[PDB]
């Protein structure tokens, strides 16, 4: 007996009656097929999901679309189980929603395929990895001044202009190509418009092949709002679990799952907390970031876009989210206009991984030494611009003359860049990488022109560039 | 012309440390603001919540 | 405590001092319960019966024909807010008091009394003299206009003040510093031994700093002394 | 004792709560006895919450409230351009019944991610601080904010005029302004001749809540009414503060959970459902496209507010409008330093493509170096040079009013500003010689404004100097 | 029967109302069907409120509930150290069962007036700085507060190694911690050997906020049996300012109207019992010492704020960690100006005081 | 009053004037009115209805073809608050506008009509 019926709407929220000693338990998902019987009402297609247990045998659950049409008295079925989205290879090249139907135009999963629960608790103390390891992007700024950790979190700070969604797509790219790993984007409150140019980036680039992504727009109610960065988590966790890969998750924007977790709480009718925020707050978050962590058989690495409302670094929901990043990194327009690629700032950046105890020491002063000489760099600005270059001392003059070489070797071509620039891309391990800027630190290449340093890679490249040039 | 020379390094000098304390002075400013306010935010809020569910 | 202390202060006619370590303690203790006896919330979350519950514990600490008690409470300020309601509300019902200050205890002045805020009943012409009334006022008006020219100071330097605002500044700092003293109880925190300076040592010595006579001496010298003759044995032997 | 009807149980507020009516769907139309009508919000266990679309006084306890069956829903046809109709449809221009056909739902699902196209085509705004700096293509939602009194409806109404020989559709919604103005603006319109290609849709400030509540709805559904058979429709609206407001009071009114600054939880919700209704379709559905131009008050200039902060997440992109900048003689007073298009280049001809290149470096050298203008007359380098060439961008970025310029003579006036012709010409001859430029233009210069309009690509670079130098040399310098 | 049983007839947030349990005690254990530990907290007329310290998934309205008739409680023993437990004594380690035979209540009064004796004995950190301008003695309540990512899970780590010739046992208590973090420091104690005298209590970010709530009080009652045996402990919170959050957010589930910043009235008694319970036992009582080294997050360094005043009016003195002096290269960055310790001084060998 | 004036408007065709002393009373009634009834009150404690409230009262005040009404108001600012909802909801009502500013008021020069705040369709 799994037959209940709806006996009260207000709005998103509906409470529906179930018969006594058949209550579904929480966050199962609830299901009305209802056709209209005659012309005085309209089809419904609705999934709920449950949220509380009010007391004589009803349940207070939300919605997961409009309500509009809904009728007292009408039959809900029971599930038994949590919202579940199919898993495994069926997922990459598609595109779904949070419910887990696909909504691109290519057909839907058969019935028969795999499906898992979207909610599920964390991996337990020991099944968690006892050691650190560096996740090798081949990004040459990436790898020297802020190393990414298997398992852990990075927040991407920029917006538009800065080629953030070229860096995804690089990302991607070298991920798959040099470790085997699959990548996820999950599209929390994402504008349907940029969502659309994303998709046709992604399927110009090539890398669509090798991804699944999940849409949750800004049209949707609140609880689809909130639950699709856990089917997209979901989707990662199947292959981090079965196939133990290295695998990529990217989350569109996680403000808006805090704030959308806010208007549901609101809606469900509790009380407020500072600045009107929900008062599980810090639980919501610690439940959807600590399913990101690396076991003894794979990891999965979540990079995520982060809004700062009102720019108060302070606000709830950025100091909570805040507590759990591993990374950062900013996007500069003035890199970006000025021609750097990718425009990843190399002071501002910062790693909690760049440490002789996990990097190592060749790397760990390299990397000190580059930050120290730009830092300079970035000092002498105002002096250049009033008294002039030739007007400087003679070790301030060194220092210019290898700061421009040191900022334009930090580019690099990407392999997504070919299909515009014509010129084929390039992966740069961390040992070249920090070979080389050890090379230009030391002065052996206070010769070549600065020209040669602009996109090349490895330190092959760039006297290979200048030879060519004369 | 020694004189005038020396004078107007003063002022450089001078002008550079007023502007870097009057930057000082906005960032601190900017940071009591975030408090007041949010502050403020919460208070509002508290208070309508209290007047409605007093009945 | 209060009732053990009326006992006294009724029946058997004792001068009674009386210490109240936090009385603040009391307030927080009664919104702490008001919430479950089913009152409505005040303003920041206090009960609504703050005022009326403090009037009728502080009523009863009084001084009567029979009997004199003198009473000593120290008040917590919650987040630094002065304007709390519970602070606030304690203002009322007292004759002196002292407001100390974060910013002076940062400083290093110590005690952080706060000179401008602090208050008393008791000084007036008639009750603490002509002289110690006149200085009192001076040092206070000498400490307002420094605190008036802070923004000037700290958004462009002492270099373009007058001259007579220059003196002010000179005067004012060492007065601030003066105002330090080093107690007895401070042994255990500085090996430096404390001091009891009396009121009239106190008054010529804020005499003769406001008249000028000390204006060559540091400014370092004047913190933590005492009485104004330590201030020039500690400024020979520092280097002067 | 059917399930059809019910009794009302209390009044007040424009609310009404109704035992009964078992059978009733949530967001129904409902019916009362005196004739005015309602819509079910809240479906408690044993009442309803309906909300009153009309003058609720003439109603009492105790009468009967009676079932429509059908979802809230707005005539849409071709018969409505040219009149003034309420939310409900029912025309207040008094110019006879309206005689529709066909209806639509107010809450229609948005067109989803893979049946949009990307932006592509430019709307002609007809000002040129908006089409050099701050493009907006067909499909694009932009957000146009300011204080009040700055200038925000002659820029809609410039903009609806301006769409006179496009094969575009405008329409126009006013919440919560005077009868006065809407009158104002339908006589306006009616004057330059905008009123046989627009709607307009009237909620006042009067009226009760809801059909404020609902006015932008109903807008958005008679657009798409002609969106999905293959035309562009452009939507304004005058005020989403006052609509969030109005949704406010009917929130509260309800007794639902009060949020931050009293407003109801799925605000956020209202206005994304909203403004996510405007796109670009993509070739296989159809080649229609909606725009959208939201308005938002800003209280003294305060841009952090909840409800602007909601607005400009949801949009595509901002014209901000400056009171003292309007004072200052700059009529349009777009503040073109923190605005912003994210749709910019796509939605430009290939002419404002190349010419407004320059422009914002140089609005932007100016705004910055304004340090060295109200305390300066030194000699410098730059400065010397950069605000006077920036005082002349300013001047020729302002505009007079129900005057829209063509895209092509903005194109040439740009790149005449942008090439240093205006060096010399005293900064108050500088409007004169737009004036006198585009006077000069409509007679000596048919070889280049046709050819910009066949080929949306600039002229000859010959021929384009040999025109500005002869009127160069015709102008009178002051 | 509903004298020792009940039955759950609301759900939700992590809180369950139960009808019947006409016996059940205020603070008693109550046990559910699947296995799920609850707390009794509120007895009402006719109704229980129940904590559930747990998974909430799993319990449906209807459920049957039991009594345990035992006080909130803990395990203690030797048999715990090495060990790494949630909050209620079980193993997360996965090394088997725990054998302690022996239990204390959570909530214990702390010791009084005249049981207690000044502090003379020092506990050294191996940290220079510490030692040497804020030193700490056996049975003192200090603080460490300042921003992240500044070195107070480092400075914790290496005061806990640095105790392994000294008699002494470490009691590391992670509150709102990820799990890898707590991983890693496991890892790092283990391999420095420090896990022949330490006990690891965690209650992770993705747990529920009553096991938050709890974690500290159950790492207090765990140092407190070594205490009154006569032995020296040391407790460390990895940070005072989630349990202040989970505690909050509980409050406001149970609706219960907040104070200043939203906070509720008791949070001051929340962390007042708590930091009483440390102290130094005078030669009747035994000698033995409970030292407690609790950590507070700021917000851009403001000292000013709520939670910040409230525990500086507790403890015995603060150690103020410099963000931007840290961000200069020196590690350790004490703000000496900020730091003191109230009872130090005594606390310090004669050396060092030279 | 305002149902005093429309008969002279109506009725005989006339032209009148309708001067009416703080507006900011009339919205404060029912700010307080509205918590005795017993209703959620809005941001700044104001009654939710007040911008119905407001609009019902000033949108009687028109010009029709039988005549015209004319109404020139005063309004308090609270604390010189301009963001306050009274006043913010009456700027949506109001052809002319006219300033008293504080800085000319309190240095000496009234009449402190602003010449530059103020703003007039
Ligand atoms: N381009 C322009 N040229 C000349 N006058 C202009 C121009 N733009 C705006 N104005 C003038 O600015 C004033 C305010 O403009 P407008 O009536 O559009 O106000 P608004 O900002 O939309 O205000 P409201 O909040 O009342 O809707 C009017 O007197 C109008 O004539
Ligand atoms: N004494 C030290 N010497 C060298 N490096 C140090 C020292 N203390 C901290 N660090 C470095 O700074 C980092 C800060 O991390 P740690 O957890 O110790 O600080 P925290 O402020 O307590 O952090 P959080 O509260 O965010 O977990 C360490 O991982 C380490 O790389
Ligand atoms: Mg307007
Ligand atoms: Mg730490």
């Amino acid at each position: 007996m799994t037959r209940g019926r709806v006996i009260q709407v207000m709005g998103p929220v509906v409470d529906v009656k179930f018969e006594n000693g058949h209550l579904p338990a929480i966050y199962n998902a609830l299901k009305i097929q209802h056709k209209a019987r005659n012309e005085n009402e309209v089809d419904i297609d609705l999934t709920l999901e449950v949220a509380l247990h009010l007391g004589d045998d009803t349940v207070r659950t939300i919605a997961m679309a409009s309500t509009d049409g809904l009728i007292r008295g009408m039959e809900v079925i029971d599930t038994g189980a949590p919202i579940s989205v199919p898993v495994g290879e069926v997922t990459l090249g598609r595109v779904f929603n949070v419910l887990g139907e696909p909504i691109d135009l290519e057909g839907d999963i058969p019935a028969d395929a795999r499906r898992d629960p979207i909610h599920r608790p964390a991996p337990k103390f020991e099944e968690l990895a006892t050691e650190v390891e560096i996740l090798e992007t081949g990004i040459k700024v990436v790898d020297l001044l802020a190393p990414y950790i298997k398992g852990g979190k990075i927040g991407l700070f920029g917006g538009a202009g800065v080629g953030k969604t070229v860096l995804i797509q690089e990302l991607i790219h070298n991920i798959a190509q040099e470790h085997g790993g699959i990548s996820v984007f999950a599209g929390v409150g994402e504008r349907t418009r940029e969502g659309n140019d994303l998709y046709h980036e992604m399927k110009d680039s090539g890398v669509i092949s090798k991804t699944a992504m999940v849409f949750g727009q800004m049209n949707e109610p609140p609880g689809a709002r909130m639950r699709v960065a856990l089917t997209g988590l979901t989707m990662a966790e199947y292959f981090r679990d079965e196939q133990g890969q290295d695998v990529l998750l990217f989350i569109d924007n996680i403000f808006r799952f805090t704030q959308a977790g806010s208007e549901v709480s609101a809606l469900l009718g509790r009380m407020p907390s500072a600045v009107g925020y929900q008062p599980t707050l810090a639980t919501e978050m610690g439940q959807l970031q600590e399913r990101i962590t690396s076991t003894a058989k794979g990891s999965i690495t979540s990079i995520q876009a982060i809004y700062v409302p009102a720019d108060d670094y302070t606000d709830p929901a950025p100091a909570t989210t805040f507590s759990h990043l591993d990374a950062t990194t900013n996007l500069e327009r003035k890199l970006a206009e000025m021609g750097i690629y990718p425009a990843v700032d190399p002071l501002a950046s910062t790693s909690r991984a760049l440490a002789p105890e996990i990097v190592g020491e060749e790397h760990y002063q390299v990397a000190r030494k580059v930050q120290q000489t730009l830092q300079r760099y970035k000092e002498l600005q105002d002096i250049i611009a009033i008294l002039g270059m030739d007007e400087l001392s003679d070790e301030d003059k060194l220092v210019v003359h290898r700061a421009r070489r040191i900022q334009f070797f930090l580019s690099q071509n990407f392999h997504v860049a070919e299909q515009f620039t014509g010129q084929p891309g390039s992966y740069v391990p961390v040992k070249e990488t920090v070979r080389g800027f050890k090379e230009i630190l030391e002065g052996k290449y206070d010769h070549l022109p600065e020209d040669a340093f602009r996109l090349v890679g490895r330190i092959e490249e760039v006297v290979e560039k200048a030879k060519a040039m004369g | 012309l020694d004189a005038k020379a020396s004078e107007h390094a003063a002022r450089m000098t001078a002008m550079k440390n007023a502007t870097d304390n009057a930057n000082e002075l906005i960032r601190t400013l900017t940071l009591s603001y975030n408090r007041a306010r949010q502050a403020a935010i919460t208070q509002e809020i508290t208070e309508i919540v209290a007047g409605a569910n007093a009945l | 405590g209060l009732t053990m202390a009326e006992y006294f202060r009724d029946e058997q006619g004792q001068d009674v001092l009386l210490f109240i370590d936090n009385i603040f303690r009391f307030t927080q203790a009664g919104s702490e319960v008001s919430a479950l006896l089913g009152r409505m919330p005040s303003a920041v979350g206090y009960q609504p019966t703050l005022a009326t519950e403090m009037g009728q514990l502080q009523e009863r600490i009084t001084s009567t024909a029979k009997g004199s008690i003198t009473s000593i409470q120290a008040i917590y300020v919650p987040a630094d807010d002065y304007t709390d309601p519970a602070p606030a509300t304690t203002f009322s019902h007292l004759d002196a008091t002292t407001n100390l200050e974060r910013k002076l205890a940062e400083m290093g002045i110590y005690p952080a009394v706060d000179p401008l805020a602090s208050t008393s009943r008791a000084l007036a012409p008639e009750i603490v003299g002509e002289e110690h009334y006149q200085v009192a006022r001076k040092v206070q008006q000498t400490l307002q206009r420094y605190k008036e020219l802070q923004d000037i100071i700290a958004i462009l330097g002492m270099d373009e003040l007058s001259d007579e605002d220059k003196l002010v500044v000179h005067r004012a700092r060492r007065i601030q510093f003066f105002l330090s003293q080093n107690f007895h109880v401070a042994e255990q925190f500085t090996g430096q031994p404390g001091s009891y300076v009396p009121v009239k040592e106190t008054v010529r010595g804020f005499k003769e700093i406001l008249e000028g006579k000390y204006d060559h001496l540091p400014e370092d010298a004047f913190r933590l002394v005492g009485r104004i003759e330590e201030v020039v044995e500690k400024a020979k032997a520092m280097g002067v | 004792q059917v399930s059809d009807v019910g009794t009302v149980i209390q009044v007040g507020d424009g609310i009404a709560r109704a035992h009964g009516l078992d059978n009733v769907m949530s967001g129904e139309l409902v019916e009362f006895a005196n004739g005015v009508m309602g819509m079910a919000l809240n479906l408690e266990e044993n009442n309803v919450g309906i909300v009153i679309l009309g003058p609720y006084t003439g109603i009492k306890e105790g009468d009967e409230v009676r079932r429509t069956g059908r979802i809230m829903e707005v005539p849409v046809g071709e018969a409505l351009i040219g009149r003034v109709v309420n939310p409900l449809g029912q025309p207040v221009d008094g110019l006879g019944p309206v005689e529709t056909t066909e209806t639509r739902p107010i809450e229609s699902p948005a067109p989803g991610v893979m049946d949009r196209r990307s932006v592509h085509e430019p709307l002609q705004t007809g000002i040129k601080a908006i089409d050099a700096l701050v493009p907006i293509g067909r499909g694009q939602r932009e957000l146009i904010i300011g204080d009040r009194q700055t200038g925000k409806t002659s820029v809609a109404i410039d903009t609806i005029i301006n769409q006179k020989d496009q094969n575009m559709i405008s329409i126009y919604v006013a919440i919560g302004q005077k009868e006065s103005t809407v009158r104002t603006v339908v006589e306006t319109l009616r004057k330059h001749g905008a009123l046989d290609y627009t709607i307009v849709v009237t909620a006042s400030a009067s009226q009760p809540a809801p059909l404020l509540f609902l006015a932008p709805y109903a807008g958005v559904a008679m657009g798409e009414y002609f969106m999905y058979k293959g035309k562009h429709v452009l939507v304004v609206y005058d005020d989403l503060s006052k609509q969030a407001a109005a949704y406010r009071e009917l929130s509260l009114l309800l007794r639902r959970p009060p949020g931050r600054e009293a407003y109801p939880g799925d605000i956020f919700y209202l206005h994304s459902r909203l403004l996510e209704r405007a796109a670009k379709l993509s070739d296989a559905k159809g080649g229609g496209s909606l725009t959208a131009l939201p308005f938002v008050e800003t209280q003294a200039g305060d841009i952090s507010a909840y409800i602007p902060t909601n607005v400009i997440s949801i949009t595509d992109g901002q014209i901000f409008l400056q009171s003292d900048l309007f004072f200052s003689g700059v009529r349009p007073a777009i503040n073109a330093g923190l605005s912003v298009s994210r749709v910019g280049g796509a939605a430009q001809i290939k002419a404002m493509k190349k010419v407004a290149g320059t422009l914002r470096l140089d609005l932007a050298a100016y705004r910055e170096l304004e340090a060295f203008a109200q305390f300066g007359s030194d000699l410098d380098k730059a400065t010397q040079a950069k605000l006077a060439r920036g005082a002349r961008t300013v001047e020729v970025l302002k505009q007079d009013l129900h005057q829209p310029i063509p895209v092509e003579k903005q194109v040439l006036i740009i790149y005449a500003l942008t090439r240093g012709f205006l060096d010399d010409i005293p900064v108050e001859d500088v409007r004169r010689f737009e004036k006198e430029f585009y006077l000069f233009l409509d007679q000596n210069g048919q070889h280049l404004l046709e050819h910009i309009r066949t080929t949306k690509d600039l002229p000859n670079e010959d021929d384009l100097n040999k025109a500005i130098e002869a009127f160069k040399k015709t102008f009178v310098v002051s």
